[PDB]
C-alpha cells in the first residue's frame, strides 16, 4: 500500500489530552518504518516491551494504536508494566505483561504558560483501580464517609477530577511530559500494518 | 470508612489542592522581594490572601475529625498542624492591619535610607552603603554616624509600628492558646507524644541558659583579648574594663565579630587566611563563587543544582533601577523550583554565605519527597545548621589551598592554627551572646516582662550585661534599636541561630568520624567524602517526618543539644587566650560609657 504513517500527526499534535480521558487513534493500512521514531532522538524515554524494536521493524500486524496524554515528568515512571500510584490506579493502567512501546518526552516549552496552565486534568479518587486500558470519566463526587455528598463537594466529598499545574519555572519533575503509548495487535483478520 | 482512613484520605486531597496555591504565593513574593514596588506588594498581598483563606476552609475541616483516634503519630502530625486556626483569629480589619504593619517594616528596612549631613543628596542605603562603612571603616566618627543615623532616621521610623506589631502577634498567639508569640515560636522545637524523646517549650529556655553558662569564659576571653586589641585600634576611645562600643564591633549590630580579624589577627606574619584578597586578585566573580560552592556539595554526593536554580536566581545586585531585599534568603517555593537570593560581593564573607545557603538547599531538596506538611527541617536550628556543616569544612586552610585561594607553597603550623582558630572565634564564638540576648529581649517583650516604658531602657542594660556591649550615644525611648535588624523587622525568629551553633559541632563530630579524619576537629574539610554525605543526606530526605530530639540522636548520637563539641573545637585557642589575656582584665563593668553622665 506504501502509505506512511501519520507519527507526525500524533507526536506533533497541537494539543494533546488530558491523561484522565487519554486520547488513542487507530492506525490502518499503513507502512510504520518504527526506526525513525527511534532516530529522532527527541524523546527521553524510550522503552519497549515484549518485543525488540530491531525485530519490531520487520513485523506485521492487523492494526496499530498510539495513545496519547500528557503528565508530570516524575509521573513518567508510572506508564510501565505492573505499577503504582495516583496515575496507573486512576487514570492509565498498562497490564502487567505487556507488548508496546512506552514514549515521552519533556513538553514543558509547549504546554507550560506563563501564570499556569490548567486545562490538564488527573483523576485523584476513585472507588477501584483501573483494570488495563480502562478509562474513566466519571464526574460523580467521590464520597469518603457514611453521609452523601448530594451531588456537591464538601465535608468528605471530594471533586474526583483536579488540575495540573504548570508553569515554566517548575521544577523536572513537576514539568510536563508528553507521553505516546503504542499498541499492537492481532487479530482473524487481514494484517494492515507492516515495516519495509 | 474507619477515621484514620478518611484522613489519609483529606490529607491527600489537601496535599494536591495545596501545593499550586502556595506556590502562587512563594511566586508573588519573590516578584516583591526581588523588586519592591507598590504594584507587587499588592499581587504579594493578594496570593497570600488567598492562600490564607484556603487554609481557614480546610482548618474547618481539620477540626472536625477526633484527633486522639489517629494512629501514626507521622499522620497525626500533618491533621494536627491543619487544625490550627493560625491567623484566621484575628478580626477581618485586625488581620489587614497586621499585614500591612509587616510589609511597612519589610520596606522600609531593605529600602531606607539615610543622607550624608555634609551633603544631603548623597544617600546611602544599608546593603551596600552602610553595611560597608560598618565593615571596613577605621574612623570612629565614620562608624559612628552610620551606626547612630541608622538608628535614628530608621529605627524611630520602625518603633511605633513594633508597638503594634507586639499587640497583634500577642492577641493571635494568645488565641492559639500559647502564652505570647514569643511560646509560639518556640513551639517549633516542641516535640509530643513520643515517650522519651518529648520536648516542652519550656525547656528550650533551660536549655539555651544551661548551655550558655558554659559558653561565658570562652567568650569573656575573648572579649578580653579583642578589647586588648581595639584598644590600640581606636586609641582613646576604649576602656581597659568597659564594654566594647557597638558601632567599633565589625557590622552593623555586632552580630559577627569578624570583620575585626584585621585588627585583632594574631600572627600577621604569616598568610592571610582571609582569602578575600586572593579572591579579588583572581578576578571571582559571584558566579565562580556559587560554581565553587555547588562543586563542594557534589564533593560528598550531593546533587547539582537544577537548572531552575542557575535560571531564576538572583545573585548580585539588581541595581539601582530595581530595589531588592539584599539579605541573603535561600527559597523553597515548592514544585520544585530552588532559587536563592543575595547580593553577593567578592568577600571570603560572601563565599563563605554561598556554601551557607546553599546548604539550605540541599537540605530543601532532599526532602522534596515528603508529603507537603513535612516539607520543612527537623526544626530551625537544623535548617540553620547545614550551610554552617559545610562553612566549617570550606573555611579551613586545607579546603583554601584546595581550590587554590591560598599559595600552594603555604603550610601550616601552629601560628596558622591559632589565626584560623581565631577567625572563626570571631564568627562563631562571638555571636553567641549577641543572639541569645536579643532573643531574650523579644521573649520578655512578647511575655510583657518589660514594659512599652522601658523597651530601649531594658535593651542596653542587657548588651552590657550579657553581651559585655555598650551605646556610644544615649537612645531613649523613640527609638527601636532591635528592629534595626533584618530578623526583627521582617519577622523571624531568632533563636535559631544559637542552636545551630550548638548542633553544628555535634554533626562535625559525627561527620569527621564517618570520613575517619584523624587529628583535631577544626582540621576537618569533609570533601571527597561519599561516607560524609550519605551519612548527613539521610537525616535530611526525612525532613519534619521525625522529631529533631529523634533525628538528632540518629546522626550524633544525642537526645538534646550539647555544647561539648563547640568547647572542643575552640580548646586550642581558649587556652591560647587565656595565656595571652594574663595582663589584661578579663570581664567588664556595666558602668563606664562612651560619654557623658
Ligand atoms: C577532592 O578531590 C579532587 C579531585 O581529585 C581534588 O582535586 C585534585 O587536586 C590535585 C592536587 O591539588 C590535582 O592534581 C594535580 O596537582 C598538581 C600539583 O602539582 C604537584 O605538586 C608537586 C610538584 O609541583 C608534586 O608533589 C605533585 O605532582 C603534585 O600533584 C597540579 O599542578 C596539576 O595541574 C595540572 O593539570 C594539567 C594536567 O597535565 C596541566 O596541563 C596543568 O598545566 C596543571 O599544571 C594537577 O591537577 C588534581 O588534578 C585535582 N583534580 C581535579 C579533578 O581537579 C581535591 O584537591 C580534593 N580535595 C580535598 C579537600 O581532598
Ligand atoms: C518590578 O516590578 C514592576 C511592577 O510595577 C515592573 O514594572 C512593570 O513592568 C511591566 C512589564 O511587563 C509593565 O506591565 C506592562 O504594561 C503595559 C501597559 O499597557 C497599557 O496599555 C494597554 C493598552 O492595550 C492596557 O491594556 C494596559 O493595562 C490596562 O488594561 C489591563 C486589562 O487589559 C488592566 O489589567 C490594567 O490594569 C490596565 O487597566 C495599559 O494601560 C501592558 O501592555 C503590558 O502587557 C504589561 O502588562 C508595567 O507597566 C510596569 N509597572 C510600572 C511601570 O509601574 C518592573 O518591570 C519589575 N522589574 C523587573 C526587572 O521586571
Ligand atoms: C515532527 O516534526 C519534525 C519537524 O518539525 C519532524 O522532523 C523532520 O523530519 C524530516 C524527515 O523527512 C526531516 O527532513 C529531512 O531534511 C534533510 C535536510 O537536508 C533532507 O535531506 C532529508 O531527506 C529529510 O527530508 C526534517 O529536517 C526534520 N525536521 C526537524 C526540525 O528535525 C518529525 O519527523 C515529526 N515527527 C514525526 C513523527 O513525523
Ligand atoms: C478556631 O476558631 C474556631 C472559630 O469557629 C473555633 O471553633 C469554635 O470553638 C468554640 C469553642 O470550642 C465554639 O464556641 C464555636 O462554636 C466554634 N466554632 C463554630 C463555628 O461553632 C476553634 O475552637 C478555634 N480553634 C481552637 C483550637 O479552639
Ligand atoms: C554538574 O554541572 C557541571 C557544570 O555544568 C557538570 O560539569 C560538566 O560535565 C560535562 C559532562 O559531564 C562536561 O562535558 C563539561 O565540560 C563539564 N563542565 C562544564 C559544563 O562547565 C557536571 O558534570 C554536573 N554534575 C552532575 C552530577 O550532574
Ligand atoms: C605546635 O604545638 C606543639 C604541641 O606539642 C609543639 O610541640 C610544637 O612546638 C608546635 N609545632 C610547630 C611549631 O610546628
Ligand atoms: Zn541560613
Amino acid at each position: 500500500i506504501t502509505n506512511l504513517c501519520p507519527f507526525g500527526e500524533v507526536f506533533n499534535a497541537t494539543r494533546f489530552a488530558s491523561v484522565y480521558a487519554w486520547n488513542r487513534k487507530r492506525i490502518s493500512n499503513c507502512v510504520a518504518d518504527y526506526s525513525v521514531l527511534y532516530n529522532s532522538a527527541s524523546f527521553s524515554t524510550f522503552k519497549c516491551y515484549g518485543v525488540s524494536p530491531t525485530k519490531l521493524n520487520d513485523l506485521c500486524f492487523t492494526n496499530v494504536y498510539a495513545d496519547s496524554f500528557v503528565i508530570r515528568g516524575d509521573e513518567v515512571r508510572q506508564i510501565a508494566p505492573g505499577q503504582t500510584g495516583k496515575i496507573a490506579d486512576y487514570n492509565y493502567k498498562l497490564p502487567d505483561d505487556f507488548t508496546g512501546c512506552v514514549i515521552a518526552w519533556n513538553s514543558n516549552n509547549l504546554d507550560s504558560k506563563v501564570g499556569g496552565n490548567y486545562n490538564y486534568l488527573y483523576r485523584l479518587f476513585r472507588k477501584s483501580n483501573l483494570k488495563p486500558f480502562e478509562r474513566d470519566i466519571s464526574t460523580e463526587i467521590y464520597q469518603a464517609g457514611s453521609t452523601p455528598c448530594n451531588g456537591v463537594e464538601g465535608f468528605n466529598c471530594y471533586f474526583p477530577l483536579q488540575s495540573y499545574g504548570f508553569q515554566p519555572t517548575n521544577g523536572v519533575g513537576y514539568q510536563p511530559y508528553r507521553v505516546v503509548v503504542l499498541s499492537f495487535e492481532l487479530l482473524h483478520a487481514p494484517a494492515t500494518v507492516c515495516g519495509p | 470508612s474507619t477515621i484514620e482512613e478518611q484522613v489519609e484520605t483529606f490529607l491527600d486531597n489537601f496535599n494536591h489542592k495545596a501545593e499550586d496555591l502556595f506556590y502562587q504565593s512563594s511566586l508573588a513574593s519573590w516578584n516583591y522581594n526581588t523588586n519592591i514596588t507598590e504594584e507587587n506588594v499588592q499581587n504579594m498581598n493578594i496570593a497570600g490572601d488567598k492562600w490564607s483563606a484556603f487554609l481557614k476552609e480546610q482548618s474547618t475541616f481539620a477540626q472536625m475529625y477526633p484527633l486522639q483516634e489517629i494512629q501514626h503519630l507521622t499522620v497525626k502530625l500533618q491533621l494536627q498542624a491543619l487544625q490550627q486556626n493560625g491567623s484566621s483569629v484575628l478580626s477581618e480589619d485586625k488581620s489587614k492591619r497586621l499585614n500591612t504593619i509587616l510589609n511597612t517594616m519589610s520596606t522600609i528596612y531593605s529600602t531606607g535610607k539615610v543622607c550624608n549631613p555634609d551633603n544631603p543628596q548623597e544617600c546611602l542605603l544599608l546593603e551596600p552603603g552602610l553595611n560597608e562603612i560598618m565593615a571596613n571603616s577605621l574612623d570612629y566618627n565614620e562608624r559612628l554616624w552610620a551606626w547612630e543615623s541608622w538608628r535614628s532616621e530608621v529605627g524611630k521610623q520602625l518603633r511605633p509600628l513594633y508597638e503594634e506589631y507586639v499587640v497583634l502577634k500577642n492577641e493571635m498567639a494568645r488565641a492559639n492558646h500559647y502564652e505570647d508569640y514569643g511560646d509560639y515560636w518556640r513551639g517549633d522545637y516542641e516535640v509530643n507524644g513520643v515517650d522519651g524523646y518529648d520536648y516542652s517549650r519550656g525547656q528550650l529556655i533551660e536549655d539555651v541558659e544551661h548551655t550558655f553558662e558554659e559558653i561565658k569564659p570562652l567568650y569573656e576571653h575573648l572579649h578580653a583579648y579583642v578589647r586588648a586589641k581595639l584598644m590600640n585600634a581606636y586609641p582613646s576611645y576604649i576602656s581597659p574594663i568597659g564594654c566594647l562600643p557597638a558601632h567599633l564591633l565589625g557590622d552593623m549590630w555586632g552580630r559577627f565579630w569578624t570583620n575585626l580579624y584585621s585588627l585583632t589577627v594574631p600572627f600577621g606574619q604569616k598568610p592571610n587566611i582571609d582569602v578575600t584578597d586572593a579572591m579579588v586578585d583572581q578576578a571571582w566573580d559571584a558566579q565562580r563563587i556559587f560554581k565553587e560552592a555547588e562543586k563542594f556539595f557534589v564533593s560528598v554526593g550531593l546533587p547539582n543544582m537544577t537548572q531552575g536554580f542557575w535560571e531564576n536566581s538572583m545573585l548580585t545586585d539588581p541595581g539601582n533601577v530595581q530595589k531588592a531585599v539584599c539579605h541573603p534568603t535561600a527559597w523553597d517555593l515548592g514544585k520544585g523550583d530552588f532559587r536563592i537570593l543575595m547580593c553577593t560581593k567578592v568577600t571570603m564573607d560572601d563565599f563563605l554565605t554561598a556554601h551557607h545557603e546553599m546548604g539550605h538547599i540541599q537540605y530543601d531538596m532532599a526532602y522534596a519527597a515528603q508529603p507537603f506538611l513535612l516539607r520543612n527541617g527537623a526544626n530551625e536550628g537544623f535548617h540553620e545548621a547545614v550551610g554552617e556543616i559545610m562553612s566549617l569544612s570550606a573555611a579551613t586552610p586545607k579546603h583554601l589551598k584546595s581550590i587554590g585561594l591560598l599559595s600552594p607553597d603555604f603550610q601550616e603550623d601552629n601560628e596558622t592554627e591559632i589565626n584560623f582558630l581565631l577567625k572563626q572565634a570571631l564568627t562563631i564564638v562571638g555571636t553567641l551572646p549577641f543572639t541569645y540576648m536579643l532573643e531574650k529581649w523579644r521573649w520578655m517583650v512578647f511575655k510583657g516582662e518589660i514594659p512599652k516604658d522601658q523597651w530601649m531602657k531594658k535593651w542596653w542594660e542587657m548588651k552590657r550585661e550579657i553581651v559585655g556591649v555598650v551605646e556610644p550615644v544615649p537612645h531613649d525611648e523613640t527609638y527601636c534599636d532591635p528592629a534595626s535588624l533584618f530578623h526583627v523587622s521582617n519577622d523571624y525568629s531568632f533563636i535559631r541561630y544559637y542552636t545551630r551553633t550548638l548542633y553544628q559541632f555535634q554533626f562535625q563530630e559525627a561527620l569527621c568520624q564517618a570520613a575517619k579524619h584523624e587529628g583535631p576537629l577544626h582540621k576537618c574539610d569533609i570533601s571527597n567524602s561519599t561516607e560524609a554525605g550519605q551519612k548527613l543526606f539521610n537525616m535530611l530526605r526525612l525532613g519534619k517526618s521525625e522529631p529533631w530530639t529523634l533525628a538528632l540522636e540518629n546522626v550524633v548520637g544525642a537526645k538534646n543539644m550539647n555544647v561539648r563539641p563547640l568547647l572542643n573545637y575552640f580548646e586550642p585557642l581558649f587556652t591560647w587566650l587565656k595565656d595571652q589575656n594574663k595582663n589584661s582584665f578579663v570581664g567588664w563593668s556595666t558602668d563606664w560609657s562612651p560619654y557623658a553622665d
